[PDB]
């Protein structure tokens, strides 16, 4: 029991460290964010 | 001028209606008119 225990514990240690360090893991989430705001500013400037 | 009501104003050719508010956060060296991302006109100086 100890044993994984202790290896979960130090998993979770682990992915916490890597979200906090690298920032490339969510793309998932920003390109639908940058695909709206392509969209809609185009929309915008379609006026001119 | 009359200020934070909804008025048709029109300054040196250019139209539009808005709310014209005090607007001292901007500092304008020598240029007219101002502008954002989409190319619309956020802030302008009184000619007088
Ligand atoms: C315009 O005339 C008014 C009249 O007193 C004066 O206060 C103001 O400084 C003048 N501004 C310019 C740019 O000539």
């Amino acid at each position: 029991q100890k044993l994984i225990a202790n290896q979960f514990n130090s998993a979770i240690g682990k992915i916490q460290d890597s979200l906090s360090s690298t920032a490339s893991a969510l793309g998932k989430l920003q390109d639908v964010v940058n695909q709206n705001a392509q969209a809609l500013n185009t929309l915008v400037k379609q006026l001119s | 001028l009359v200020k934070n009501k909804c008025v048709n104003f029109n300054f040196n050719g250019l139209t539009g209606t808005g709310v014209l508010t005090e607007s001292n956060k901007k500092f304008l060296p020598f240029q007219q008119f101002g502008r954002d991302i989409a190319d619309t006109t956020d802030a302008v100086r009184d000619p007088q």
